[PDB]
């Protein structure tokens, strides 16, 4: 709506594209920066003691 | 003839009630831990700190892929609730 040069002006961040940085808001670090509980917080209080929230992996 | 034990032995022997009473409430606090972390999962799951870097990621993709990747594939405009109680993100900031 801003124009096809705006919206590719605004589309562009890096001027040289060898580098390859996904845009994220912060790094892991906590276990060994993983997730370790990905899941709401009701989620896990949950299937800590109530079962059926956890699928498996098989 | 007499078959009693030794001395040192009755006298050892003179706590025999506490040490079972000790030891079948150690047994039903252990077995009731045990049954509250197997129902939930079928299993006594590892921990994730004590898995690898590639084990914790082949343990947590489905997981991921279900409660984050679908919603965020498949969302709408009005998909999104009007409140702020959403789902929060992977990583808070």
């Amino acid at each position: 709506v801003h124009g096809e040069e705006y919206a590719q002006k605004m589309q562009k961040r890096f001027h040289q594209t060898d580098i390859w940085a996904p845009f994220r808001h912060r790094y892991a670090y906590m276990y060994n920066s993983s997730n370790k509980n990905v899941k709401d917080y009701k989620q896990v209080t949950l299937s800590r003691y109530i079962n059926g929230f956890d699928k498996f992996n098989v | 003839v007499n078959t009693a034990y030794p001395t040192p032995l009755k006298t050892i022997l003179k706590t025999t009630p506490a040490f079972v009473v000790y030891f079948v409430f150690g047994l039903g606090f252990s077995t009731v831990i045990y049954d509250v972390v197997y129902h939930p999962k079928d299993r006594i799951e590892r921990f994730y700190f004590r898995s690898s870097k590639f084990e914790r990621l082949s343990r947590k993709r489905d997981e991921k892929l279900r409660h984050y990747f679908k919603p965020a594939i498949e969302w709408q405009p009005w998909y999104n609730t009007s409140t702020n109680n959403n789902t929060r993100p992977l990583l808070r900031y």
